[PDB]
């Protein structure tokens, strides 16, 4: 943008699919067809906003967009929402000592749970999860985008 | 010495978009397990991650920026934590700021310029621990044509012409993103005989950028080898894969510098 | 902990990690994703660690502290030690940010197959072309290690 370094050229954000680490199945968005693996695609961008400091616990503030439209993954999903509806498209990101995250709603402070294939919940999580360990049904793993991959050669 | 610390370093590629949950999903891990790095140099950092807190600390005698804060990677009651020592450099967009997080506090903070640091290009931006010196560097995209003079002022400033008999005997490590080939950085170096004889590039023969380039890297001295024996040094480059747990939220692999097992 | 941090899963497309299947030493291993092998307990889990050669790097289990070894066309597990050169690999850096697993000693790297009738993907070791296809696949995710993780917020 109006970087004091213009040979440095903006990078674009960063395309993740996000998997739940006890049933590893991504979290789709409705842009694509189910079958298109575009479908499990996601770009990471965070969350500028200040409406949801009191319950951030101390996460990252994020929102899981599609790639090339302006909407974004929404919790009760049949698809994805406008990303200017911060209520619904707003997550937090919690650090784990495994490299795993923890993923809480950033309005209600709830943590995203996945207890078996197509099974997707907010549920209370307490006030705090800092020093408290959880199981995969918890947990959450931001990995490469599923699909083709070329090796990258020197 | 040198080979007593692990070394990493990583372009975050930072922005306004998208740089705290960089800082939380890359470096995190970087920083952690038992190979977890003792120094990790960061370009385009953008803004430190938003728990970190600035010391009272005025490591900063000059005109270029250079500010130390603590970060702590684990809980209040369990603490886990590194020093941040943070150049922030983009006054204009703030993301191409460079830094560099220590498990230990810095005896002393270095910034070193080359000929165009205070015109365009970015300086040295370092840290000395006991007698070793560890410098980030982001040299110019465009085949980072600064490296040259910037590994020649660290030289003159700790080796050749120091202004203290110490600094002859200080260790020191140039690390990051070169914009470069290390064979084409190589080759220029060899321009200046003293400069080259005194170093040795340590790079991965991996790519480290998206582009299949090397680009990120480190050229160190080591006090105890002598002049035309640097090659002995018993550190090896390679990427970090070994410590990530998630995708790679950058265009640029991390690369660890560590002791020869 | 300070001990969780230093391991991982080797993720399949299709969320299957490599494992140890049969305890024993020198059996071949496969892959099974979390929710189909969750009685396997920490056998799923390794450590990446420097190999004898500069870039390559070594795979110790967790639990039995085995080391994976390319073995025929497939992996199989045995003693750990640095001068095995079939225990050496390449952690190849992919588009995407995937990896490809290389075999130092036999150039060759780890496939499976992503899509199966069973609930794992059998591992097998061929020419390294970065495929992705339902029945050979080349790519994995360096993730999570499977276990109970504490929030360090």
């Amino acid at each position: 943008d109006p970087t004091t370094y213009p040979d440095v050229e903006l990078s674009p954000p960063p395309r993740i699919s996000l998997r739940s680490l006890l049933t590893a199945q991504p979290i789709k968005n409705d842009h694509y067809d189910s079958h298109n693996y575009l479908s499990t695609h996601w770009e990471l961008i965070d969350y500028k906003g200040k409406e949801y400091e009191k319950l951030r616990d101390g996460g990252t503030l994020v929102q899981f967009k599609v790639v090339g439209a302006a909407k974004c993954f929404a919790f009760p999903g049949e698809g994805t929402t406008d990303c200017k509806d911060i209520d619904h498209t707003v997550f937090n990101l919690i650090p784990t000592n495994t490299g795993a995250f923890l993923i809480k709603d950033a309005l209600l402070g709830f943590c995203m749970t996945s207890h078996d294939f197509d099974d997707l919940r907010l549920e209370p999580c307490g006030i705090s999860v800092s020093g408290r360990t959880f199981s995969l049904a918890y947990q959450w793993g931001i990995l490469p985008p599923f699909g083709p991959s070329k090796i990258l050669r020197p | 010495n040198l080979s007593d610390f692990k070394v990493a370093t990583w372009n975050l590629q930072g922005s306004s978009a998208v740089n705290e949950s960089k800082w939380n999903i890359n470096v995190r891990q970087l920083l952690s397990g038992e190979q977890g790095a003792d120094i990790l140099m960061v370009q385009e950092a953008g803004s430190l991650p938003s728990s970190a807190v600035r010391t009272s600390r005025v490591i900063q005698h000059g005109g270029t920026p250079i500010e130390e804060y603590t970060w702590n990677l684990g809980t209040r009651s369990r603490p886990n934590m590194v020093y941040i020592y943070y150049s922030r450099l983009d006054v204009g967009a703030n993301r191409v700021n460079l830094a560099i997080v220590s498990r230990r506090q810095a005896d002393e903070a270095f910034i070193v310029h080359s000929d165009s640091s205070v015109l365009q290009s970015r300086p040295a931006v370092g840290i000395r621990i006991g007698t070793d010196v560890f410098f980030t560097v982001h040299a110019l995209a465009t085949g980072g044509s600064d490296a040259v003079s910037l590994i020649r002022n660290i030289f003159t400033t700790f080796t050749s012409s120091p202004s203290s008999p110490e600094r002859r005997g200080y260790s020191w490590m140039v690390v990051g993103d070169f914009n470069r080939a290390p064979v084409n950085l190589e080759a220029a170096l060899r321009q200046e005989p003293a400069v080259s004889e005194n170093t040795i590039i340590i790079a991965p023969t991996e790519p480290t950028h998206r582009s299949g380039n090397i680009l990120d890297y480190a050229i160190l001295h080591d006090a105890h080898l002598p002049r035309r024996e640097q090659a002995r040094e018993r550190i090896g480059a390679s990427l970090m894969l070994n410590q990530l747990r998630s995708q790679i939220t950058s265009d640029h692999f991390p690369v660890s510098f560590v002791h020869d097992r | 902990p300070s001990e969780p941090s230093n391991f991982m899963t080797l993720m399949g497309q299709n969320g299957a990690l490599l494992t140890v299947w049969a305890l024993a030493k020198r059996n071949w291993l496969w892959a099974y994703p979390n929710i189909y092998s969750q009685d396997f307990g920490n056998i799923r889990n390794w450590k990446i660690e420097p190999g004898k050669h500069r870039e390559y790097f070594r795979f110790v289990n967790q639990s039995l502290g085995t080391c994976i070894e390319a073995y025929g066309n497939g992996l199989i597990h045995d003693t750990c030690s640095l001068d095995k050169l079939a225990q050496e690999f390449e952690l190849l850096p992919t588009d995407s940010g995937a990896v490809v697993i290389k075999s130092v000693s036999q150039g060759r790297c780890v496939t499976y197959n992503p899509v199966s009738p069973t609930y794992y993907s059998t591992v097998t070791l061929s020419t390294c072309d970065g495929a992705t296809e339902p029945l050979r696949d080349q790519t994995w995710y360096l993730a999570p290690p499977v276990l109970e993780a504490t929030a360090v917020n």
